[PDB]
């Protein structure tokens, strides 16, 4: 992935859905590496459910880092990055 | 001490992180001091956020007294930054059931004629025809009388009684110090001026095809610069739709002939003939019972 | 001074001017051509030739 190549999700599938000025999108660009087209696209529609759970019409800032650290670290493993042994 | 906007933000900085959504006792009946401080400060946007917590969860909650009117009230006072009859009158059908069920007819007087204020200046809607019957229609009251045929007064509004009924009966009409807020009464002059014009050019399409341009301006009370502001917005939202002819001061109709004439308009003919021969052929033998007999 | 802003430039000149014809062509036509250019704030020739060119 690239910056631009995300932020093509962000300011598409947000552009449907009400949010507000508070809530900024270059947090989400540069801090997620290696996303798929859905996992971004689940970010905009996690925050909405998170919204509705709050009884919110909008997307605050605060609810794009609630549903920012569920969809972060999809690896659970360990033993990773090991050139040795 | 007269402080407003420091205990407004403290309270917002503390309880929004205080409760757990644990116990709702003492939860819902802080809120309504909260959310009263967002309104004497002035900010819509806090108040609007607050009334989106416990205004849902109390209706799964059992009906009690003071928190079902302290929503009635704080409802009001945010209205006065929106000023939306519409949104406001939705509000009321609540406590419309709240005082004919709960109270008695002491408080439902004038909650009676406080919501039928917010309907008579309510833009449009679909549910405006079925609020006219309502329930308790025909109490035999003199408020309700006075609003009653308010609401049947547009299909029939001439403005010519306009200004002579709001200076003997006033009492949610012109002077009204009860849930509204102003330094002036010219708020309640200038926004049912509003309502009136659109019903009277509403019941002029149904009625009048053809009027004169000029007799139209003393309808409407209004003059030649203030007419063409008013029909604007009408056709613009999709409303109705009328003839505005500023060389000739024409006002018409239009009556759309998209429906192709004869090849639709014919059925209104088809039902003149269809009675006919069944009414005749009917008291063919009627008639000769009575003769014979 | 840029040419890509002055290409823009046209463009925003007929997207704000059709939202405005649009407020005047919604309700009945056949009104006074003076009385037009006087809300779009315009000489009378630049109304008529923008509008029939549309």
């Amino acid at each position: 992935r690239d910056r631009r190549e995300r932020r093509l999700i962000f300011g598409t599938i947000a552009s449907k859905m009400s949010l507000a000025p508070e809530a900024d999108l270059d947090s989400l660009i540069i801090r997620n590496d290696s996303l798929s087209g859905a996992v971004i696209a689940a970010i905009m529609q996690e925050a909405g459910l998170r919204a509705v759970r709050k009884n919110r019409y909008v997307i605050l800032q605060s609810d794009l880092e609630e549903a920012y650290a569920t969809q972060v670290k999809t690896d659970n493993t360990v033993d990773k990055f090991d050139f040795y042994k | 001490e007269g402080k407003i906007d420091e205990a407004a933000d403290i309270l917002c900085e503390l309880q929004v992180e205080t409760y757990g959504s644990m116990e709702m006792s003492e939860k819902i009946q802080f809120i309504l001091e909260q959310m009263e401080l967002s309104i004497l400060k002035g900010d819509y946007s806090q108040a609007t956020v607050l009334s989106r917590k416990i205004l849902k969860k109390t209706f799964k909650n059992p009906k009690y007294e003071s928190l079902k009117l302290e929503y009635y009230n704080l409802l009001v006072k945010i209205s006065l930054h929106k000023r939306e009859y519409l949104e406001v009158a939705q509000y009321l059908q609540e406590i419309y059931q709240t005082d004919a069920i709960k109270s008695d007819e002491a408080k439902w007087k004038p909650v009676l004629s406080h919501i039928v204020y917010f309907l008579v200046l309510s833009p449009y809607g679909n549910l405006q025809n079925d609020l006219i019957h309502k329930i308790q229609n025909d109490n035999n009251l003199k408020k309700l009388e006075s609003q009653e045929s308010l609401v049947k007064l547009f299909t029939t509004n001439e403005l010519m009684r306009w200004p002579i009924v709001q200076k003997t009966y006033e009492p949610v009409l012109n002077e009204d110090d009860l849930a509204f807020g102003g330094e002036a009464n010219k708020h309640h002059w200038e926004d049912l001026q509003k309502r009136v014009i659109e019903h009277n050019l509403r019941v002029i399409s149904e009625y009048y095809s053809r009027i004169t341009l000029l007799r139209l301006n003393e309808l409407l009370d209004l003059t030649e610069s203030q007419t063409e502001t008013y029909i604007s917005d009408l056709v613009n939202q999709g409303i109705i739709y009328a003839k505005v002819n500023r060389p000739a001061k024409i006002v018409n109709f239009e009556k759309p002939k998209n429906s192709s004439q004869l090849l639709n308009e014919w059925s209104h003919n088809v039902d003149e003939l269809l009675e006919h021969i069944e009414t005749i052929g009917h008291l063919i033998t009627k008639e000769e019972i009575m003769h014979g007999l | 001074g840029d040419e890509l802003t002055r290409s823009h430039f046209n463009a925003l000149y007929d997207t704000l001017l059709e939202s405005n014809l649009c407020k005047i062509i919604e309700p009945f036509e056949c009104v006074e051509i003076s009385h037009i250019s006087k809300i779009i704030g315009l000489d009378t020739q630049q109304v008529e030739g923008k509008l029939s060119q549309m």
